[PDB]
């Protein structure tokens, strides 16, 4: 019946 | 040779009329942007070099400068939304899309990595990348008989970039883009590389985070079983995203939920609900609450797997957040469960650990619990048993916390508690 946010997911961007 | 150049120099070279001077200068700029020591992205952006780089992307005749600028642009796009904005404003999106077809695997890989950073910024750029039509060129790069033949790292970048084309919501990725991508995504959720597997699950977890129609187009591809399997993986980096996808799928219709139950999901929870990593627990318990909120035959499945004892355990000792999800699981269960089942729950020792939680400073949970109580009492009065239930709650000091809550500040709280007392106590 109910969903929430996240334990940060997302390494949206990656360097080099 | 091209190490430690000053932005001043890098400019001098890129502005010279010598292709080599420029390539040398671009390699130099690339290296600057490839250090962990807070790289000069803003200075480079300030020098006004992006439109220059973006231009070097088209130097088909000089692959190295394509690569060098591609890599440079990539790290700038890896920065803040503003830094990424700079790249996009420079006309790079269509340019990088052109490089996907580059005969140099190392250059198109950079194009994949760059479009990855851009789309990762959010909905807008995600959909802009999509409008320039990057999906076909991308998907085309995975059009081989056996994925194992592709470069291990090349395949991970593609999987990651597709992952971002699925990422974000408000708005959610375009439907036809998701349908177009799903087929390929499913083939990736079957690859042997643990990293491809993790990003694949993240991709599916994203797609399953939204309206039931969304969860459906994913479930409709029959990936659930493959997920339940990945849910038993050893590598946490795979299990985390896999549990997240399953967790989302059960927030949909009971038919979709049933899919994971059939898939074998439930059998992996005794482990997930006692997992050392709190978040795996937090998410496993949350997942359980969305299953206990379904059908009674589905509540039975949970019972038959002996997960009630596990919930009792989580409700007893765990991270608070995990215990709140447990509170819900228990509250949802007592919400739609049969009397016989709500009986089992208490025979498992749900009452005591439940009362003790009526001590936490979280008005919401105190609600959910009391809520579950009346539920239980209700099924009790159908067996006249009520008094026993009373005794019981009084035995473990629950009555004290309830008759105490009766004098709480939240209007609803003291109200539900006060009623419990009169209608069932002292």
């Amino acid at each position: 019946k109910r969903p929430a946010a996240t334990k940060k997911a997302g390494q949206a961007k990656k360097k080099k | 040779g091209t190490v430690n150049w000053s932005v001043e120099d890098i400019v001098k070279g890129i502005n010279s009329n010598n292709l080599e001077s420029q390539l040398q200068a671009t390699q130099a700029a690339r290296k600057l942007l490839s250090r962990e020591k807070q790289p000069p992205i803003d200075n480079i952006i300030r020098a006004g070099l992006i439109p220059k780089f973006v231009s070097f992307l088209g130097k088909t005749d000089c692959s190295p400068i394509q690569f060098e600028s591609a890599w440079a642009l990539t790290n700038i796009a890896s920065g803040t939304s503003e830094q990424t904005k700079a790249v996009v404003d420079g006309g790079a999106i269509p340019a990088f899309i052109s490089l996907l077809a580059s005969p140099h695997a190392h250059i198109s890989e950079q194009a994949v990595w760059a479009l990855g950073n851009i789309a990762g910024d959010g909905s807008a750029f995600r959909d802009l990348v999509i409008k320039h039509g990057a999906i076909d060129p991308l998907l085309a790069l995975l059009a081989v008989p056996d994925l194992s033949t592709l470069a291990c790292g090349y395949l991970r970048n593609l999987t990651w970039t597709l992952s971002n084309l699925c990422r974000n919501k408000n708005p959610a990725p375009p439907l036809d883009a998701v349908e177009q991508i799903l087929p390929t995504l499913v083939r990736l959720l079957h690859h042997n590389d643990p990293e491809v597997l993790a990003d694949s699950c993240w991709a599916i977890s994203y797609l399953t985070d939204g309206p039931n129609e969304r969860i459906e187009m994913v479930v409709k591809k029959g990936v659930v079983p493959q997920l339940v399997k990945l849910l038993g993986a050893t590598e946490l980096p795979i299990v985390t995203p896999a549990l997240r996808a399953i967790g989302n799928i059960v927030t949909g219709t009971d038919e979709q939920t049933q899919k994971v139950i059939d898939a074998g999901a439930l059998a992996v929870f005794p482990s997930l609900l006692t997992n050392p990593k709190t978040n795996i627990q937090k998410e496993a318990t949350w997942t359980m609450s969305n299953i206990t909120a379904g059908r009674q035959d589905q509540i039975q499945q949970v019972v038959n797997h002996g997960l009630v004892p596990f919930l009792v355990g989580v409700l007893s000792k765990a991270d608070f957040k995990t215990q709140k999800e447990a509170a819900w699981a228990i509250t949802n269960y007592t919400s739609g469960g049969t009397v016989e089942q709500i009986v089992y729950l208490v025979h498992c020792g749900i009452i005591e650990p439940l009362m003790n939680l009526l001590s936490a400073k979280d008005t919401k949970i105190i609600q959910v619990i009391l809520d579950a109580i009346s539920n239980i009492f209700q099924a009790a009065e159908k067996l006249g048993e009520t008094e026993k239930l009373s005794i019981m709650i009084e035995e473990c000091g629950g009555l004290d916390k309830i008759e105490a809550l009766q004098r709480h500040e939240n209007e609803s709280v003291y109200k539900a508690s006060l009623n419990l007392i009169e209608k069932y106590f002292s």
